[PDB]
């Protein structure tokens, strides 16, 4: 099946294309959700991605969970 | 008082003669105003660097890196 | 649709000053920022000098001095706020003066946010850059170097994205900044190096340190101390890298600093300015070293007392500190050593006027319009009254009738100051002397004769000229004594300090003044009598003598002592002149001539030939004229003697005239004492007055001080008195001082049930003739007046001041609860009449056909006034995000909102509502808006542009009938508060009239043209703008360009009033150059100056 | 701390009124959708986008099918007349990339530019493959324009007969590979009248402009210019329609349409023999991702970055490598100048998809690095809703879906 993962501690700047970026190297992706602020506008610095297939998700997580990304180690975990 | 002795003097003479009006009215309000017909080239022109500041960085430290060998 | 816009008044708020050596190395200059002008003065023994005042195409923003090593005086650095720059040069060859753009660019980047706390400009102490902060995120480099044609500019990233001040550090081998910055985490304090070469940062000489959350100022302290201080609320910190030095003095923790300066070239001493007008002294406690070196003790804050609010400070020499303010009148005070009783050690030796800022303001008929304004803030808050012609502030006044002449005197030799007025009459004459009142007799001078003339001559003499003889006085003796040969009386008289002419009939003895004695030089006999004579030395012995006769009604001027004719001139008519005189006024020469019928000419007069040239006349009265000098604020003035009294003086190397504000003077002269410094002593039929003159210019200002800030001011004719909204701050609740609301000769509080420091607000009667404030009413707690009417309701004969106000709590951030409160003005108090509730703050009212149109929030609604004596909604209109502002025209209402434009309502008698007619579908944030008539919307924004909106009058449907166009466009450079229908003129090529007021206190006018006329002026200013030199090279059309951070756009639709004006200042020839090519067809140098005095007759 | 009405009195005192000082407070007004859209397209299936800039339309796009060609898609974007509390007007109605048999249902964005409110652009995007759709729709015109007039005056045309500058669309598809290149519209767009596009093996600068009786790009390669008129082997082929959607007639006012083109291999293979310092154990490049990290909209350069695999020996036997090759690219000129070359990585172990990944995040470090705030003038508008509030360019006022 699909899988979602949480994304978070990310930088208030990083955008839902750049999290495309960095995540659709490692498959098809289903829906991307950064979680925005209904009042600011800004992110609230964590999300969530679905891969099409879970053995890349898998992979994503692996290659970039713990890993800085402008300066702010980014978390990745699976989600029910 | 400590604070207020020696307080700078450039020249003695300044302000000796200052008579004010018995409204608090001295100094003349209506200067001569500068209105250039005629005007001197200027010697030097203001201009900024039209390259982007990354640019600029980017190159500069590969200039400095090939120039190591 | 064609708008014309000139300055009434210009710029009175002070927006930076600056101290050192730029015109000579040796003098010591003052310069000050005025928005556009920057004035430019030197320090002098009698106090400022004023040498140039330039008028700059922008904004001043920066404004530096500073020595690079090859150089023998200081240049002037200045930014504008549309990012010109330019260095300046004051040059001087014999008389001429002239400014030298010595380098100029724009340092604009398109890809840069305008910061929180705007332009900062800071220069290196060793002038190797100029350092700008101009946008978050940037720091811009402009290397300074004589040896290049460019002087490029760079932008260096800055990761502290959020920069609260820098500053360049002195003491450094490289370029350093100090700057303080705001992150989550909070305030900071950092360092930078610069390198050219690297075109980046080094890390600074010292670490980053958590300072207060609160920190709001850098300074660089200079050798031997080196460093910075950090100026916070309730903190203040030296830093120099293992030296960390903090105080926290209770004095400063009431108020805010604002300013800073440096007294001591080495900065062991700096005054600080806080927001409630508070004067410190900063002390820098200095250590001696073994090593040659010093290193600072001990930092200590003395309280020196109370100055306006500063937006700069400058100390000048001799403990002379020049206070520069924004919201009240700028001052010179003296630092004592001893305090006065109060413990205060601050004395104010002079104050200049400061309108600003204009709040709000209206017209009144007091058939010549005065405007009355709000004006200033806080302590400093105020009333003025501004009218045209000049006022004189009577000191006292004698009953004394029949005086025939008036001369001023100085009975001790060693006294520079007059003590003693003389005064004439039919046959007789008397002196007086000043402490006060009473006379006297001076020996040597005759009581029993008319004095013609009397005052001080050459070596300590003194003189006196009646009808019998002229006497010379030492020690007070008679020591020599003229008469006519056959004792026949004299007839006229002139003198200076060395010569004497007088008249005996047709004759004419020219006599000189030689110690203790009276030296007849040389004699004549004229055609005709002798009217007048004068014989005033022009830059104090004249080769000249100025006569009128009778008869021939001539003017004449003699070569002395041959009497020599070298210039006659036919007056015509058969009215004799009465007097004659010959003055200077801008280094240039003139004799003025007055008729027996109220005419007066003048003319250019050559020392050197004794030709006149260029008869001009003027009209002054229908009485005689008699010309006396006067001094008035160091220059010299002629007062013009008659039923319509007139000040004459020089603007722009021509004469003005003006007239002052009373009923009729027959003679006057100045009186230089010691009570009366420079005043004037006046005489009419039966009145000797003494006084002291305003101002000599076309504005008359009086001062109304409040010591709170005014809000709204309205006029009651049928009360004859003011409405006036005001609030003043109490502390957590009891005042801070007494001002216009707790002094009150009566006073009212609201009783209405309807529902850290803190604001109370009152509505002010104040009487139209004295300016007493007659009643105070004090509204709720929490409640803020916002809008004033005064007006008749429905079919209520009553006329009301009618308040809106809106409820403001602590821990809330919007209104939600308002009030319209209906007040009547009757028996000395105001009653409370009607009280109406509203769910916001109500922002706006206009009294519209008999009833109250009122904006609430984001609605505009109508009431109409019931036999009830109640307010009952009629209609309502919801489209707006906040109608902040509200003008009326028949049915037509003009709604200013902050953020969305202009939009144009109709009320519609017959349905009863209101109808959407058109609105601008540009954003643009409203600061005031006026109507100029059915078709022709005026708005002011944010931004510091005026516009024009129009109805479509070629809309084929109803879709573009409902589109206001943007028609015209103009960049002021102000920011207007209020709008007004009005004229300071008695009352064409211009039609209406709206007087604007601003938050630098700068007075315009808008008035409307004719199509033909706008295209001939801006052809003109086309022409001008290509003779013209604007210093820093600024073009004026990048000026006037209409700029918002969204748009720039050419200013359309709009002339340069100030521009067209400036065409009669520049010189003929390169008039004549304006004129090259035109049609009427061809030139007429002469009709566009006669076109142009017109233009400058609408203020 | 602040409040309104303590704000607003310092605005008079002060003369400082800036968007930025109430950015503190609460909205000035919210609308609901619910209220101010019309019965009739109240279920026609409108997504509302968003505000213009300007702060005057909102407008939104639908997503329907119909006839026998279930699954199968049209896009239609409208502009709506924002006025407050009174219902929208509908102003503008116009279909979305024409020609196009679209099996798919489209992530959907809508741009305007930093400084052109004339013309707006569309992307849609979404079987190792990956479609791209993109339309320029004209903006209505402010008010009434002498030219539009003309069009239903000298043409007796009818409601919705406008001029060319306010009623001309621009439609194009390409494909795109393997690693898909990335969405970076705040700089694709950053110079007005052009948009960047990334076709996996080229960058294309496209810009359209309409003139009356000069060249947006090539001034002073593959360059592409041509035009275009009113009434009935390239980089990058498109339809030039008017709003109904008629062809637009040839000329060789009018319209111009322009292409400057950057062709990956070229650069790479040049960059190498020329610039890089391992060009002599070099043997061949597998797969490249170019990612914008600036455009200088002035001065127009466009700076790249790409990330390359490729063989080399290692001073024995050859082996893969990761490196990262940095380009401007003048668009006056059409030359591009070495900028950066990096040292070369043994990829060893980590997969393709690691290394692009990998690639990416130091890209996206070096932009929020170097990341310098705009004004409110300048910034892209970026519009977008998939299945809360829309709010204006300054957040004063909102709408509440
Ligand atoms: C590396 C990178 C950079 C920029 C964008 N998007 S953008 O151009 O819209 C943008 C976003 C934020 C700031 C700016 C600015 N100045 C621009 C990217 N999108 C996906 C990416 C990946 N991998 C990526
Ligand atoms: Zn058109």
């Amino acid at each position: 099946g699909p899988m979602r993962l949480y994304v978070g501690s990310l930088h208030f700047n990083i955008t839902e294309d750049m999290l495309r970026g960095i995540f659709e190297p490692f498959g098809r992706i289903e829906s991307i959700q950064l979680m925005m602020d209904s009042e600011t506008g800004r992110s609230k610095g964590y999300g969530f991605i679905t891969f099409s297939d879970s053995e890349c998700a898998k992979k994503a997580l692996e290659q970039l969970n713990g890993f800085e990304l402008a300066g702010r180690p980014m978390k990745v975990g699976h989600v029910t | 008082a400590d604070f207020l002795k020696g307080l700078p003097v450039y020249n003695k003479s300044n302000f000796s003669r200052f008579h004010a009006d018995s409204v608090c009215k001295a100094s003349n309000r209506r200067p001569s105003v500068y209105l250039p017909t005629r005007e001197y080239p200027s010697e030097q022109i203001i201009v900024t660097e039209k390259t982007n500041i990354l640019l600029r960085y980017l190159h500069q430290q590969w200039d400095k890196k090939n120039a190591a060998k | 649709s064609y708008n014309y816009v000139v300055t009434a008044q210009k710029p009175t708020a002070v927006n930076g000053c600056v101290t050192g050596h730029f015109t000579s190395a040796e003098d010591l200059n003052l310069l000050i920022a005025k928005n556009t002008r920057l004035e430019i003065y030197v320090v002098t023994a009698e106090g400022l000098r004023p040498v140039k005042e330039v008028g700059m195409y922008g904004k001043i923003a920066v404004m530096e001095l500073f020595r690079p090593k090859g150089e023998s005086k200081d240049l002037l650095f200045i930014l504008t706020a549309k990012y010109n720059a330019c260095i300046l040069e004051y040059k001087q060859s014999g008389e001429s003066i002239d400014i030298i753009t010595r380098a100029h660019g724009n340092v604009q980047d398109r890809i840069g946010r305008p910061s929180e706390t705007g332009i900062i400009g800071i220069i290196d102490p060793e002038c190797r850059m100029i350092g700008l902060r101009l946008y978050d995120g940037l720091f811009k480099v402009i290397p300074l170097d004589r040896d290049n044609k460019e002087l490029k500019a760079f932008n260096i990233r800055l990761e502290e994205l959020h920069v609260i001040d820098v500053k360049f550090l002195y003491g450094c081998q490289a370029p350093t900044i100090c700057f303080v910055y705001q992150d989550p985490q909070g305030r900071h304090v950092k360092t930078y190096e610069v390198s050219l070469r690297e075109k980046e940062f080094n890390k600074g000489p010292w670490k980053q340190e958590n300072v207060e959350a609160e920190a709001s100022m850098v300074i660089a302290v200079p050798e031997p101390f080196g460093g910075a201080i950090i100026i916070g609320q309730e903190s203040i910190t030296y830093h120099n890298g293992d030296k960390y030095l903090a105080i926290a003095p209770p004095i400063i923790k009431q108020s805010t600093i604002v300013c800073h300066n440096r007294v001591d070239p080495n900065g062991s001493r700096y005054l600080l300015g806080d927001m409630e007008g508070r004067l410190f002294m900063l002390l820098l406690e200095k250590e001696e070293q073994m090593d040659g070196t010093v290193t600072l003790k001990d930092l200590r804050v003395e309280l020196l007392g109370e100055t306006s609010i500063a937006e700069c400070l400058t100390y000048l020499d001799n403990g002379v500190v020049f206070v520069g303010s924004r919201l009240g009148d700028s001052q010179l005070v003296k630092l004592n050593v001893d305090s006065n009783e109060q413990g205060s050690y601050v004395v104010a030796m002079e104050t200049f006027t400061n309108l600003g800022p204009i709040v709000d303001m209206c017209v009144v008929d007091l058939g010549q319009g005065q405007l009355v304004t709000c004006s200033g803030a806080f302590k400093e808050g105020s009333l003025r009254i501004i009218r045209n012609g000049i006022g004189i502030h009577e000191h006292a006044s004698i009953d004394l009738p029949g005086i025939k002449g008036l001369w001023p005197l100085r009975s001790d030799p060693n006294r520079e100051t007059d003590d003693t007025l003389v005064l004439s009459f039919v046959g007789q004459t008397r002196v007086l002397m000043l402490n006060e009142v009473e006379e006297t007799e001076l020996m040597g001078f005759v009581d029993d004769q008319q004095t013609f003339f009397c005052g001080n001559v050459a070596h300590q003499q003194l003189i006196q000229i009646t009808s019998a003889s002229v006497r010379l006085v030492s020690p007070k003796a008679l020591v020599s004594e003229w008469k006519e040969p056959q004792a026949k009386n004299i007839s006229v008289a002139s003198c200076n300090s060395s010569q004497v002419v007088v008249a005996v009939g047709r004759a004419l003895y020219y006599l000189q003044i030689h110690p203790q004695e009276l030296r007849q030089i040389s004699h004549t006999e004229m055609e005709h009598e002798v009217a007048c004579l004068d014989i005033t030395p022009l830059g104090g012995l004249s080769p000249l003598c100025a006569i009128g006769l009778w008869t021939d009604i001539s003017a004449r001027i003699l070569k002395l002592p041959s009497f020599e004719l070298l210039h006659k001139e036919m007056l015509g008519g058969e009215i004799i002149p009465r007097s004659i005189l010959m003055t200077t006024f801008e280094s240039s020469h003139y004799l003025l001539c007055a008729l027996g019928d109220g005419a007066l000419f003048y003319f250019g007069l050559n020392i050197e030939t004794g030709l006149l040239s260029d008869r001009k006349k003027v009209t002054l009265g229908t009485q005689p004229t008699v010309l006396r000098t006067f001094r008035s604020l160091s220059t010299t003035n002629v007062f013009a003697c008659s039923d319509r009294p007139t000040v004459i003086y020089s603007s722009n190397h021509k004469l003005v005239f003006s007239n002052v504000n009373l009923k009729e003077v027959n003679y006057m002269c100045p009186l230089n004492s010691d009570g009366y410094p420079d005043s004037l002593a006046l005489a009419n039929n039966s009145t000797l007055t003494i006084g002291t003159i305003d101002e000599i210019q076309k504005l008359h200002i009086r001062t109304v001080p409040l010591y709170e800030s005014p809000r709204k001011i309205c006029y009651q004719e049928v009360s004859q008195c003011f409405g006036v909204l005001s609030s003043r701050i109490e502390v957590q609740t009891t005042a801070l001082r007494p001002s216009a609301s707790t002094q009150a000769l009566s006073s009212s509080v609201s009783s209405s049930k309807l529902f850290e420091e803190v604001e109370v607000h009152n509505l002010l009667i104040i009487d139209q003739h004295t300016f007493e404030v007659l009643h105070a009413h004090q509204f709720l707690q929490n409640e803020y007046a916002l809008s004033l009417v005064s007006c008749k309701l429905g079919k209520d004969p009553n006329t009301y001041f009618i308040v809106g106000t809106a409820m403001v709590y602590p821990e809330e951030a919007e209104p939600k609860q308002g009030r319209i409160v209906v007040f009547q003005y009757s028996d000395g108090k105001l009653q409370t009449v009607a009280e109406k509730e509203v769910k916001g703050a109500v922002y706006s009212m206009v009294e519209f056909n008999g009833k109250l149109l009122a904006s609430i929030n984001s609605t505009v609604r109508l009431y109409e006034w019931t036999t009830e004596k109640e307010l009952r909604t009629e209609c309502n209109h919801y489209n707006n995000i906040m109608a902040l502002y509200l003008k009326t025209k028949g049915d037509f209402i003009l709604v200013g909102d902050l953020m969305r434009s202009v939009l144009l309502l109709a009320y519609k008698p017959m349905e009863g509502n209101f109808e959407e007619i058109a609105r601008d579908f540009n954003p643009n944030w409203m600061s005031a808006v006026e109507i100029l008539d059915d078709d022709n919307f005026l708005g002011a924004e944010n931004a510091f542009n005026l516009f024009v909106c129009q109805k479509d009058s070629a809309a084929t449907t109803d879709e573009e009938r409902q589109h206001l166009q943007e028609v015209g466009l103009f960049h002021l450079g102000e920011f207007v508060n209020v709008f007004c229908h009005g004229s300071l003129v008695m009352q064409t090529p211009t039609q209406g009239s709206v007087l604007f007021g601003t938050v630098n206190g700068m007075i315009g006018l808008v008035t409307s043209l004719s199509e033909s006329w706008y295209n001939l002026l801006l052809d003109m200013q086309n022409r001008l703008n290509k003779v013209i030199k604007s210093v820093g090279k600024i073009e004026h059309s990048f000026w006037r360009s209409f700029h918002t951070e969204r748009k720039t756009e050419p200013a359309t639709g709009f002339i340069d009033g100030d521009l067209i004006e400036s065409f009669l200042d520049i010189s003929r020839p390169k008039m004549q150059e304006v004129v090259a090519n035109l049609q009427y067809r061809e030139a007429t140098a002469d009709d566009l100056i006669k076109v142009v005095e017109e233009l400058t007759r609408i203020h | 701390r602040e409040h309104v009405l303590k704000q607003l009195e310092r605005v008079k005192i002060s003369g400082q009124l800036s968007p930025r000082l109430f950015r503190k407070l609460p909205p000035r007004v919210c609308v609901s959708l619910k209220n101010i859209v019309d019965e009739d397209f109240l279920y026609a299936g409108h997504i509302f986008l968003g505000f213009s800039k300007c702060g005057r339309y909102v407008l939104s796009y639908t997503s329907s099918s119909g006839d026998d060609d279930f699954s199968f898609y049209i896009y239609h974007l409208y502009w709506w007349e924002f006025n407050v509390h009174s219902k929208l007007k509908l102003v503008r109605q116009v279909r979305l990339f024409q020609d196009e048999e679209i099996y798919s249902d489209l992530y959907l964005t809508v741009c305007e530019w930093p400084s052109d409110a004339s013309k707006v652009i569309v992307f849609g995007f979404n079987e190792n493959h990956r479609d791209i759709y993109v339309s320029t729709v004209a903006v209505p015109p402010p008010g009434r324009c002498a030219a539009c007039q003309d069009a239903s005056r000298a043409h007796p045309g009818d409601p919705n007969a406008q001029c060319l500058r306010h009623g001309f669309m621009l439609h194009t598809k390409y494909q795109v590979v393997y690693p898909f290149p990335t969405f970076q519209p705040a700089f694709q767009l950053k110079k007005d009248q052009v948009v960047l596009l990334n076709t996996s093996y080229s960058l294309v600068a496209c810009a359209v402009s309409v003139h009356s009786a000069c060249q947006i790009l090539y001034d002073h390669v593959n360059y592409t210019k041509l035009y275009y008129v009113l009434e009935s082997k390239i980089s990058l082929p498109f339809v030039v329609t008017d709003l109904r959607g008629r062809n637009l007639r040839p000329m060789r006012q009018y319209l111009t349409v322009e292409q400057l083109t950057l062709d990956f291999e070229y650069v790479i293979n040049e960059v190498i023999r020329h610039d890089a310092t391992w060009g002599h154990q070099f043997c061949s490049f597998s797969d490249y991702d170019i990612v914008i990290l600036e455009v200088c909209p002035e001065t127009n350069q466009v700076l790249i970055n790409i990330g390359l695999l490729l063989l080399a020996f290692p001073s024995l036997r050859p082996k893969t490598y990761h490196t990262s090759l940095k380009v401007a690219w003048d668009l006056n000129t059409g030359i591009f100048e070495t900028v950066s070359v990096g040292d070369l990585t043994e990829v060893k172990g980590q997969t393709s998809g690691s290394v692009w990944s990998s690639y990416r995040k130091s890209c996206v470090d070096m932009v929020m690095k170097w990341l310098v705030p705009e004004s409110s003038g300048r910034y892209v508008n970026r519009m977008t809703n998939e299945a809360k509030v829309l709010a204006d360019s300054e957040r004063y006022t909102w709408i509440v879906l």
